[PDB]
């Protein structure tokens, strides 16, 4: 009675939160900064140690000494241990910088007690555990798949690259003596061979930096030294982290094609597809939750207040207020910003809205006011802004209230409000996920804090704010490897593997589960409710026996003819080629050819090879303009210009065609010899760069892609408005609190703006990663520069435009950590909250809304948006059975002892598991680079010879034991034969030639066998099919993304071809040719600092030399051009069009990956039916007669069992179904399989209304005729 | 009327004909009209006409010149180790950068007005020239996060870099 009260449990929960807070303050640095806190936290500990001890003895005295009680007792134990340890620490006995504080590691777990009440759901615990087991098995499978790809690319990186140890240094660098002052600026890699990589210029030599005394500890952790380093590097790259500069090193050290192929395929497979498979898994988890939840069951002042004119006036006042507050831009170091006219405007608006709230209260009473749940937010704003206007909380955290008033503006658009209610759903799915995310972040920060607060020279976990910033940064992925690297260096060499496992596991969970849950929650909010889907449709033992029982208990004239002929001309064993050749009219085929040739020509245009001065580049231009003039004239004469239903201008595509034609015609007629920067001629060249967009109109698959993408533009635009509103809120706040406060002296030893003059010796960046800390008595490279009081040049909050640009750059999470650090170091640490909140609201939620709306519109275009999850699973099963074929296993021979025993040997699961282990082991043989001057490569190649001889005997066994004819039946067997023949070829060459290309061929054969490993595992094969079939299904989407990228690449060669080298524009990334521009634009969406590149391309005087005549002589950048170009490209590609790849991966995952459900025909059932059909169909026809059907049905065992003890009626129904289907003959393995699938599900759930009525009519007819024949057998006797 | 590089304070002690060794665009006539090292600060050109004080000021000029030379050697050492020196700009080469940087540094050490210049330019403008012709050199980012700042910049937050009372020295470009 003393512990079951209502208030006591709330007390225990609040005290669990308080204990979390207590342990989050218990670090040595926190006690150095605030000594009182020490005793404070002790007291709290003691107090809680009392109370919880009570709730243990006051409870385990009732019951004799729920599986929460053991947890609560371990918590009490942790509290007691922390108490006695802190008593020892108070008495100065323990150092407090010793690892004893690690005993407080479990204490944060007490936070679970504060939320344990919210662990009661509407589903029984059995259904919850079934959901969790299904999701766990799927996550295990996808993790195995991920590990397969990681090992594949790790071996490829070991063999295609090596160590990046050759650097350009000054030639007078003696061995053993290299210093910071011998390297180049910036540090650059090179190749010692005259044909690969970067060649050092005169004055520099390419040295090894390993014969020179440098250690692989002061040279990084990345690279491809051995298989472990390489796997870690591949995993880092799959997060789009640090792979671009690794690629730059590879390009400088090795041939270029290697790096391009390697890293582009790594980003495409690992960073896009394999990553999207995890999102598919979480979306399937939510689909399974749905399936489980479904199968479980004044007299006049009031009138003027009610008028819409008053609402319009108040919303206009909110608009004016927030616009005026946002427009308080920085005006210089000689103004006040404290009691100025903006403050008086703020006072006036605060008084106005306080009067509005008072009036609403005085009209509707108080309780009727406050019940509105929107008047609650308005009263919160009234109070917060009134406190804000008090002239000591002006321009403080209280400003958050003022800038929040823009939320009221959501009531101008009913559609935006409905979209908000739709996409954010209930405050119990998304809100619960946000609370779980905050709690997980707090607990992991507290745990990492207790792990690392004592470690010397590690300022990432000294206090809870720092530990939380570190864990949040790992969540956002921006520089997470840097956090882990600093920690790994700090902890030492013995514990580094354990903390590396910790950080990798945390990153894996965070980025592959938490963010995927955000996506899945948004998608579930956008997906119609199951009951609503069924209601909207209405407005318009063995599983066979279970379904049978359910089914039972339920019972003028001329020259237009010639033009029309020419523009409509078009155009079976091989009908695929004939459909490819008749895809478009001959006129469109010619025009596609001419478009492609013109784009290929434009790929040679550069600032120094111009189309206006080079005739070979004008060939394609003249051809394009002439042929498009002919095409337009023909189509306009034939199909009319505007009026005709198939006129030329009837959609946006024809308008764009006319636009492109006119641009190219004006350019070719003009052909200006001088093109000034930012002129109309350069704008004309940029518009001419839009020529690839004609492929989007001439190819119907591209038209389909564009049409389906723009079918969801309303939702895309509403998400854009929500993100703009968020950025406006935070940009107004940033202008009010940060304007003029981000500047400081570029000399770190200066503090006051009055001391910031003269010159100082600045240190220049040599190597960001390399750690040649060795400096005997010399200083770091640098030189003398003026002291300047400057903004960071990449972002400021001085006006609302700069603030919105900075927040848009932070939204991409690229370089956001530098913004965070600048705001915390130059304004104050309290203003870290600001940036973090934005990063949580804009990236984890904001961009996830784009992901969700794009996937939802995709699913709506393919038609599956109004189907229930059971109906969608039925469609996926019906597609899975439409491609299943009879099994490829010929029978075992009779009394052929040389083949029967060999049959039992090759078909025994021990043999297959042994072959898979051998594939993995030969794969492991490629762990060190197979060189030709390395000794270990000879043992490795000899063992590879042993392996390929083993696989030779395996293949000969499977060919003689099975058949030479039947061995060729399996495609996997054919691949294995191909790889084994390549293997024996390599063996005879390797012992004959023994060259370096011999080792290359051996490594290649090993890689192809490793790739064979994917056919020896069910889940691996299903996931590989998912990936490759979704890559096939995304061909035209990838073509469209490439077409957009090509347009942008041409435009960027025109705009940024000669931009002065800057922070990120350099010899590795620039727009000096179309190929360089293409590679740069690819890297800009897959893990490079695109905003740094944007700010390099915005360079203006006095940082460049303008030219008044031509752009190729001007060295400068386009400011507005760079803004529009980079922002629009990043939005279009990274936020919109890659989510199409996500949508396709999700579709194909639900199609190909099958789990053994209870109420559906599964993969094992398909295999069992295949075995039974193999035994019934003798000569392997794939088609049996009618009586073999009853034989097969009697034969089926397991889950397809039809036992003649309780389900004889079912047997007769199925046999008569197979009789009736073709008037009595020759069913075809899909008739019987379709019959099984139908008789194996509850058709009321799985089928749609048309198919349901058809099937129920069919089954009623069958049952009636079976009853008729039974009655006739009776009347016969 | 040709130049006369200064070598000894005593030997040279028509001042518009004696140029400094490294900062070879400043005559002694111009230095005595404005420059004065504070320790020996008595040289307002009234120490040459009316000579130990002169030796003290000319040796101060030579020390200024020598320190400017050391700093310039550090700069050209950085510029030598810059490998993209031939690619960074279609308009500027390392020699242009070197010349304008030497002019800027020499103006930092001798903040005086130059006379008898064919073409004249505000001396502060040489700062801007270093921003224009020299390559972007990323500064090291351990103590302070520079953002996207370059190593050499001239004008701060909300400042008109060119103002009144400028030395307005020669133009050598
Ligand atoms: C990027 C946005 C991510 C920010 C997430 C913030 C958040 O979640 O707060 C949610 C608030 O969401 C909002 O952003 C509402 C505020 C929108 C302000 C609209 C400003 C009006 C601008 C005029 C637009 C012109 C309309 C033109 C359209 C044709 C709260 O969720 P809820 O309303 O309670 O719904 C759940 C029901 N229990
Ligand atoms: C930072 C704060 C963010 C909160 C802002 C979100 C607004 C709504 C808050 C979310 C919310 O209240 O959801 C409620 C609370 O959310 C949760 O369930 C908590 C999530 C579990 C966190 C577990 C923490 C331990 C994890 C570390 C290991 C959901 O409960 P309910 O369904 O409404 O009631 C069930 C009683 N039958
Ligand atoms: C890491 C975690 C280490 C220890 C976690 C402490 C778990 C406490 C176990 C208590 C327990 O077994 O609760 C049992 C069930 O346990 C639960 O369901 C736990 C509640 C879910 C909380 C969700 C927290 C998961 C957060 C994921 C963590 C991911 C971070 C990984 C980063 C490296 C209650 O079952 P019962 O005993 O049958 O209840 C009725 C009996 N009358
Ligand atoms: C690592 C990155 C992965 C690369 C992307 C994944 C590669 C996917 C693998 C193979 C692609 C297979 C292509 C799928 C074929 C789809 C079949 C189809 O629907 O098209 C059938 C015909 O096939 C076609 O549509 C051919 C496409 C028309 C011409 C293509 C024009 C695009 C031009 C490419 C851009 C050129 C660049 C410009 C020059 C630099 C339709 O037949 P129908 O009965 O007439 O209707
Ligand atoms: C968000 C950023 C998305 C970036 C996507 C950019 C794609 C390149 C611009 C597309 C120009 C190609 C125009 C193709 C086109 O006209 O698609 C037609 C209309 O598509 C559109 O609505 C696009 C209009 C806005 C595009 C900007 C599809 O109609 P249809 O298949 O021909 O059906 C005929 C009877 N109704
Ligand atoms: C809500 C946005 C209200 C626009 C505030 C305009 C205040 C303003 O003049 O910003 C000026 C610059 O800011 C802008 O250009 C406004 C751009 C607004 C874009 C966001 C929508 C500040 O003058 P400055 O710093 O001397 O150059
Ligand atoms: C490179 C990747 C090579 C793929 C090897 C593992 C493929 C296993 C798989 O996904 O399903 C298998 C797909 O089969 C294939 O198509 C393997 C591809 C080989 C094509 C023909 C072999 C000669 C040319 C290579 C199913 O095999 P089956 O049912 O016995 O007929
Ligand atoms: C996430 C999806 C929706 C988000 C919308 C993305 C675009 C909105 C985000 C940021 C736009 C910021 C507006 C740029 C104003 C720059 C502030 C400023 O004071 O610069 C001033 C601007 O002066 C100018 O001449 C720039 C005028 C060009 C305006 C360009 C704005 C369009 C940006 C295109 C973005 C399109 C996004 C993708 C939509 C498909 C001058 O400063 P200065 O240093 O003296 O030269
Ligand atoms: C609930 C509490 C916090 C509300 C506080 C409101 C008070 C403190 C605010 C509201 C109006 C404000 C005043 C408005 C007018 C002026 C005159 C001006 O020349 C200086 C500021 C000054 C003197 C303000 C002082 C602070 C002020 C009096
Ligand atoms: C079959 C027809 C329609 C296609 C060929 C069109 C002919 C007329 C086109 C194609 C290539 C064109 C040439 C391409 C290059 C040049 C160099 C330029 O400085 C003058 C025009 C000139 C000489 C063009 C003249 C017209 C031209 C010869
Ligand atoms: C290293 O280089 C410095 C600089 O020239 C030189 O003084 C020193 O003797 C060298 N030491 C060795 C071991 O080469
Ligand atoms: C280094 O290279 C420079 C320029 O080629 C040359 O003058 C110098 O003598 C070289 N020093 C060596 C080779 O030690
Ligand atoms: C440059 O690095 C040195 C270390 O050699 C350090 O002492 C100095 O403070 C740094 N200078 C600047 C301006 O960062």
């Amino acid at each position: 009675l003393w512990i079951n009260k209502p208030w006591v449990h709330s007390l225990l929960r609040i005290c669990a939160i308080i204990s979390v807070i207590s342990v989050c303050m218990n670090t040595p640095m926190t006690f150095e900064h605030y000594p009182p806190l020490q005793y404070v936290t002790f007291t709290l500990d003691t107090l809680l140690m009392f109370l919880y001890t009570a709730e243990m003895i006051a409870k385990m005295h009732i019951r004799g000494i729920d599986r929460w009680c053991v947890f609560d007792g371990f918590m009490v134990f942790c509290l007691w241990v922390s108490l006695v340890l802190q008593v020892f620490e108070i008495a100065d006995i323990v150092d407090q910088m010793s690892p004893w504080g690690m005993l407080r590691i479990p204490r944060p777990l007490i936070m679970i007690r504060a939320f344990r009440i919210y662990f009661r759901f509407e589903l029984p615990r059995t259904r919850i555990t079934n959901i969790l087991k299904r999701s766990g098995e799927q996550i295990w499978s996808v993790s195995i798949f991920l590990l397969f790809f990681l090992l594949l690319y790790g071996i490829l990186g070991v063999q295609m690259f090596g160590t990046f140890t050759y650097h350009c240094v000054v030639n007078d660098t003696k061995p053993g003596n290299v210093t910071w002052n011998s390297l180049a600026i910036p540090d650059t890699h090179c190749s010692p061979e005259l044909e690969e990589g970067y060649q050092c210029p005169p004055g520099f030599k390419c040295m090894d930096l390993e014969d020179l005394g440098l250690s692989r500890q002061e040279l990084g952790y990345s690279g491809f030294n051995e298989i472990g380093t390489s796997i870690f590097t591949v995993y880092e790259a799959s997060s789009q982290e640090g792979w671009v500069f690794l690629m730059y090193r590879a390009i400088d050290s090795f041939p270029r094609w290697r790096s391009y192929f390697y890293f582009i395929t790594l980003i495409f497979f690992l960073a896009w597809l394999v990553k999207n498979v995890f999102i598919a898994v979480i979306i399937e988890t939510f689909a399974e939750i749905r399936v489980q939840f479904q199968q479980m069951w004044p007299a006049c002042l009031q009138k003027m207040m009610r008028s819409s004119v008053f609402h319009m006036f108040i919303l206009s006042m909110v608009t004016v207020d927030v616009i005026v507050a946002a427009s308080n831009y920085y005006k210089g170091e000689n103004f006040r910003r404290q009691y100025d006219e903006f403050y008086l405007a703020e006072v006036a608006f605060t008084v106005l809205f306080d009067l509005e709230a008072l009036l609403k209260i005085w009209c509707l009473g108080f309780t009727g006011y406050i019940s509105s749940s929107l008047h609650k937010f308005e009263l919160l704003l009234v109070i917060g802004t009134t406190l804000h206007v008090y002239p000591d909380l002006y321009h403080s955290q209280f400003t958050y209230f003022q800038v929040l008033r823009v939320v009221r503006l959501i009531k101008i658009s009913p559609a935006l409000e409905d979209f908000v209610y739709k996409i954010f759903g209930p405050g119990k799915k998304l809100g619960s996920l946000v609370v779980f995310t905050a709690s997980l972040l707090i607990v992991m920060s507290a745990i990492s804090l207790q792990m690392f607060c004592f470690v010397e020279e590690l300022d990432r976990f000294t206090t809870f704010p720092r530990a939380f910033m570190s864990m949040f940064q790992i969540l956002t992925q921006e520089g997470w490897v840097d956090v882990m690297d600093q920690t790994l260096n700090a902890v030492g060499h013995m514990w580094a593997p354990l903390v590396a496992i910790y950080f990798i596991l945390y990153h894996l969970f965070a980025t592959l589960i938490l963010l995927s849950l955000f996506v899945a929650v948004i998608l579930d909010n956008l997906e119609l409710d199951e009951d609503l889907k069924k209601l909207k449709q209405l407005k318009q033992r063995s599983i066979l026996s279970v379904q049978h029982h359910i089914r039972q208990e339920r019972r003028e004239h001329r020259f237009r003819n010639f033009c029309r002929v020419v523009v409509r001309a078009r155009f079976t064993k091989y009908h695929q080629l004939y459909d490819l050749l008749g895809l478009v009219t001959y006129l469109d085929w010619v025009m596609i050819t001419v478009t492609i040739c013109s784009c290929i020509s434009m790929m040679f245009e550069s600032p120094f090879r111009r189309v206006m001065h080079a005739p070979t580049l004008q060939i394609a231009e003249y051809v394009f303009v002439i042929f498009m003039s002919i095409e337009l004239n023909l189509k306009i004469m034939a199909d009319g210009l505007f009026f005709t239903p198939t006129a030329v201008i009837r959609d946006f595509g024809g308008v764009m065609d006319i636009f492109i034609y006119l641009v190219s015609l004006i350019f070719l007629c003009w052909m200006p010899q001088n093109v000034p920067a930012e002129s109309g001629a350069q704008l004309l060249m940029v518009l001419r760069c839009l020529r690839p967009l004609r492929i989007f109109k001439l190819v119907p698959q591209m038209r389909k892609v564009v049409r389906e993408l723009f079918s969801g533009f309303k939702e895309i635009f509403l998400v854009s408005i929500l993100l703009l509103t968020l950025m406006l809120v935070f940009a107004s706040f940033g202008v009010q609190l940060f304007a003029g406060k981000l500047a400081k002296c570029n000399d770190p030893n200066i503090i006051r703006r009055e001391d910031c003059n003269g010159i100082f010796r600045i240190n220049v960046s040599v190597s960001k990663n390399l750690n040649l800390k060795l400096r005997p008595g010399e200083k770091k490279p640098g030189f003398w520069v003026p002291r300047v009081w400057a903004n960071p040049r990449n972002f400021n909050f001085d006006n609302v435009g700069n603030a919105m640009l900075a927040l848009f750059e932070v939204l991409s999470l690229k370089g956001w950590v530098e913004v965070r650090d600048v705001i915390i170091h130059r304004v104050g640490p309290i203003h870290g909250i600001y940036i973090h909140v934005f990063v949580f609201l804009g990236c984890m939620i904001g961009l996830t809304l784009f992901v969700g709306v794009v996937i939802a519109n995709f699913n709506e275009n393919k038609g599956t948006a109004l189907l229930t999850v059971d109906q969608r699973r039925w469609e996926d099963l019906k597609s899975r059975l439409k491609i299943a074929q009879p099994l490829h296993l010929p029978p075992r021979p009779d009394n052929d002892g040389f083949r029967a025993k060999m049959y039992d040997i090759t078909q025994h699961p021990f043999f297959k598991r042994t072959i898979a282990l051998l594939v993995l082991a030969q794969s492991v043989l490629l762990s060190v680079k197979w060189d030709v001057e390395d000794p270990v490569t000879v043992p490795l190649a000899t063992m590879s010879v042993v392996f390929t001889f083993i696989f030779v005997l395996e293949v000969t066994m499977k060919i003689i034991a099975m058949s030479p004819a039947g061995f060729w039946q399996s495609r996997r067997n054919r691949y294995d034969l191909l790889v084994t023949s390549l293997g024996v070829v390599w063996v005879v060459l390797h012992f004959a030639l023994l060259n370096a290309y011999t080792y290359m061929m051996g490594a290649c054969v090993i890689v192809f066998r490793f790739f064979s490993i994917c056919g020896k595992h069910v889940t691996l094969k299903m996931l590989l099919l998912t990936v490759v079939v979704s890559m096939y299904k995304s061909f035209f989407i990838i073509v469209g993304m490439f077409l957009l990228l090509l347009c942008y690449a041409f435009a960027g060669v025109v705009l940024f071809g000669t931009v002065k080298y800057g922070e990120n524009i350099n010899r590795h990334a620039n727009f000096s040719s179309a190929g360089k521009a293409i590679t740069v634009l690819f890297r800009i969406v897959t893990g490079e600092d695109w905003n740094k590149i944007m700010h390099d391309c915005m360079v203006q005087p006095p940082f460049c030399t303008p030219d008044e005549f031509t752009y190729w002589a001007t060295d400068c950048g386009n400011y507005a051009g760079a803004l529009m170009y980079f922002c629009s490209f990043y939005v279009i590609i990274a936020y919109i069009m890659l989510n199409l790849l996500v949508a396709i991966i999700v579709e194909n995952f639900s199609l190909f990956y099958s789990t053994e459900e209870d109420q559906l025909l599964s993969y094992n059932d398909l295999r069992h039916f295949q075995i039974i059909w193999n035994m019934v169909d003798d000569k392997r026809e794939g088609v049996i007669p009618t009586f073999r059907v009853k034989f097969l049905l009697r034969l089926l065992r397991g889950r397809l069992e039809v036992d003649l003890d309780k389900d004889k009626l079912l047997f007769k129904h199925m046999c008569y179904e197979m009789e009736r289907l073709h008037n009595g003959g020759d069913v075809t393995f899909h008739d019987v399989l379709s019959m099984l699938s139908y008789r194996s599900v509850d058709i009321r759930k799985s089928l749609q209304l048309e198919e349901l009525l058809a099937r129920e009519q069919l089954e009623y007819t069958i049952e009636e005729e079976v009853a008729k024949q039974t009655i006739r057998m009776w009347l016969k006797k | 009327g040709q130049c006369f590089t200064v070598e000894s304070a005593d030997a040279v002690c028509n001042l518009s004909d004696f140029y400094l060794s490294f900062c070879n665009s400043y005559t002694l006539w111009e230095l005595f009209s404005g420059l004065s090292s504070p320790s020996t600060l008595n040289c307002s050109l009234d120490v040459v006409l009316t000579m130990t004080t002169c030796r003290q000021c000319i040796e101060a000029y030579q020390d200024y010149d020598h320190h400017a030379q050391e700093k310039y050697e550090e700069f050209e050492s950085v510029l030598h180790k810059y490998l993209q020196s031939d690619e960074y700009s279609v308009k500027s080469c390392p020699e242009d950068c070197k010349i304008v940087y030497k002019a800027w540094l020499c103006s930092q050490y001798f903040e005086v007005t130059q006379f008898n210049c064919r073409k004249t330019i505000p001396c502060k403008q040489y700062c801007l020239e270093v921003q224009t012709r020299c390559p972007f050199i990323l500064p090291d980012n351990d103590e302070v996060i520079y953002g996207g700042l370059s190593s050499f910049i001239c004008t701060g937050l909300y400042e008109t870099f060119l103002t009144n009372d400028e030395p307005e020295c020669c133009d050598i470009r």
